[PDB]
Parts: structure tokens; C-alpha cells; sequence
């Protein structure tokens, strides 16, 4: 799927 | 009568279930910790290992390798285990 354009990534 | 263990008549062993191949069952894991964000996600954690089932787009469908939990699972937070640096 593409439901959403991939979430936030973390603050490493 | 002093105490014991059991002891049946007989004895044998062998290997347990370890498994084989890789070809077509792509063993991810979760680089960073995930809680649906939206619906029909799975929530996985970092270290997750997950067997992807499709892959036709920037999320996934895969089941947690760990836990046998299923749902789509973004590409982004996540990596094939042929494909890391350890």
C-alpha cells in the first residue's frame, strides 16, 4: 500500500 | 520410601524445529518503535523482526516474526536482515 506518505521518523 | 524423578522404560531425542531457507520470506525488523499511527497498521518495536507478506508500495504487509501479530507496516522504519551491517 501508499495510504500515507510514510510517518514521521524518530529523533535518533 | 525415599523421593525420585520420573523414568519411563525407554529413551530418544532428536533436533527441535529449527528452520531453513529465506528466498521468499523477507525477514525485516523495525529499525525505530511503531503504535498505528492510522488504521489497519500493525504496532511493532524496534528490533521487531516481521516476515513481509506484500511489498507495492511505501508500506508493507507483514506479520512480527516474534509475536505472530500481522497488519501493513511502513518501509521507512524498517529493514530487510540481508540488508543490514551486523
Amino acid at each position: 500500500h501508499s495510504k500515507y506518505p510514510l510517518p514521521p521518523l524518530p529523533s535518533l | 520410601g525415599p523421593l525420585g524423578s520420573p523414568g519411563p522404560n525407554s529413551h530418544n531425542s532428536n533436533t527441535p524445529g529449527i528452520r531453513e531457507a529465506g528466498s521468499e520470506d523477507i525477514i525485516v525488523v523495525a529499525l525505530y518503535d511503531y503504535e498505528a499511527i492510522h488504521h489497519e497498521d500493525l504496532s511493532f518495536q524496534k528490533g521487531d523482526q516481521m516476515v513481509v507478506l506484500e511489498e507495492s508500495g511505501e508500506w508493507w504487509k507483514a506479520r512480527s516474526l516474534a509475536t505472530r501479530k500481522e497488519g501493513y507496516i511502513p518501509s521507512n522504519y524498517v529493514a530487510r536482515v540481508d540488508s543490514l551491517e551486523t
